[PDB]
């Protein structure tokens, strides 16, 4: 039963003050201290620092000291992490992880993802992807997600019922927006006889596109 | 503070083979080092710890060694389910460091890739958009280049590129580029290629099209 519960997804503005928190639960909170972990998207781990649940006393890293805090509530048994004056550095996931003997983290959090961007709340626009005008055994569809934010969006082909031969391709940043596609290969003799379907589901804007791949002509 | 640097980031090897992940530190840290596996989905769960002691829960199949300043993590035979990113930790002295981090990868024959262009949608094009799609799907190994040539010119600007992990099934990779550029940009010429250079092929594999 003992896990770390971290907060959700945060969107700021460069300059804000960002705060993430870390419930504990199944164990005595103030029997071990609490670890910070930082992950910069498509990088590696990245160690912030711990914080001493009996003491409240912070042990900061190297790059980690100035704009960054911790702190907790031991009568709630959650521990704070907050980061002051946001750069775009600061983009990535931060977990938390509770400390042990021989110096390890065990019991990570599913990690808090913080994403530092000026780019507002926009829906994507969905585009299918027809092949050219002309044979093969084979036939490969497409289907374009441009120009969103924030992360993620969900793409699916026939409701679900089309999953072999899907290749969806993760989110790319441009001009602070997120862009996705995604291709699925069928048969000669299944398209354009059965209707092919492509959708896509943004939460963050309550957006629900479906958009069936029409042959050119 | 410690340097901890994992000399590959990438490493490849077949299913059921023995691999090893060596991890270096610029200093001794007295066997005070861990291990840890981050699955592709994110989540980070503990292996080694005191560079030889199995963690509960770990299969018996992972093992640590090394002292001073060099260790390693050792899979007796690789599983599917051990397809992942693994960091190495010293707590010798604070503050705690991580390594680089070494992704593992199935070794597979090489495949080469299933190149197909996707002329910008109608859709798009009455918004003044026009991107034009081109993917490569299922080859090996990871190494690829894309080239884009527009009325015979190389096109190196405005390129958008994403590759996927390994595949699950297959092991294969796949690439997606995209031309971005406006309804003006596009009318502007009319032939678009999608160059294809592999280690599979002495000749690359051409994709093109007409506005015609």
């Amino acid at each position: 039963q003992i896990q770390l519960v971290q907060s959700g997804p945060e969107l700021k503005k460069p300059g804000e003050t960002v705060k993430i928190s870390c419930k504990a639960s199944g164990y005595t909170f103030t029997n071990y201290g609490i670890n910070w972990v930082k992950q910069a998207p498509g990088k590696g781990l990245k160690w912030m620092g711990w914080i001493n649940t009996i003491t409240e006393e912070p042990t900061f890293a190297e790059e980690f000291t100035g704009r960054f805090a911790f702190s907790l509530e031991t009568s709630a048994s959650t521990a704070y992490l907050q980061i002051n004056n946001l750069k775009n550095e600061d983009t990535a996931t931060y977990f938390c992880a509770r400390g042990s003997e021989f110096g390890r983290l065990v019991y990570w959090g599913q990690g808090a993802s913080v994403t530092v961007s000026s780019a507002k709340t926009t829906a994507p626009s969905v585009y299918p992807l027809a092949p050219v005008c002309g044979t093969g055994s084979s036939v490969t569809l497409g289907c374009l997600v441009k120009g969103y934010f924030p992360e993620p969006v969900t793409l699916t082909w026939n409701s679900g019922s089309l999953s072999s031969g899907v290749h969806t391709f993760p989110a790319v940043l441009q001009s602070d927006l997120y862009t996705l596609s995604s291709s699925v290969t069928v048969t000669s003799s299944t398209w354009p006889s059965q209707s092919i379907t492509c959708n896509v589901a943004h939460p963050a804007s309550s957006t629900k596109v479906d958009k069936k791949i029409e042959p050119r002509g | 503070d410690i340097q901890m640097t994992q000399t590959t980031s990438s490493l490849s090897a077949s299913l059921g083979d023995r691999v090893t992940i060596s991890c270096s530190a610029s200093q001794g840290i007295s066997n005070y080092l861990n291990w840890y596996q981050q699955k592709p989905d994110g989540t980070v769960k503990l292996l080694i710890f005191y560079t030889s002691t199995l963690y509960s829960g770990v299969p018996s199949r992972f093992s640590g060694s090394g002292s001073g300043t060099d260790y390693s993590l050792t899979i007796s035979n690789l599983e599917p389910e051990d397809i992942a990113t693994y960091y190495c930790q010293q707590y010798s002295r604070f503050p705690y460091v991580f390594g680089g981090g070494t992704k593992l990868e199935i070794k597979r024959a090489d495949a080469a890739p299933t190149v197909s262009i996707f002329p910008p949608s109608s859709e798009q094009l009455t918004s003044g958009g026009a991107s034009v799609v081109c993917f490569l799907n299922n080859f090996y190994p990871k190494d690829i280049n894309v080239k884009w040539k527009i009325d015979g010119s190389e096109r190196q600007n405005g390129v958008l590129n994403s590759w996927t992990d390994q595949d699950s099934k297959d092991s294969t990779y796949s690439m997606s580029s995209t031309l971005t550029l406006t309804k003006d940009e596009y009318e502007r010429h009319n032939s678009y290629t999608c160059e294809a250079t592999h280690k599979t092929s002495t000749s690359p594999i051409v994709k093109s099209f007409n506005r015609n």
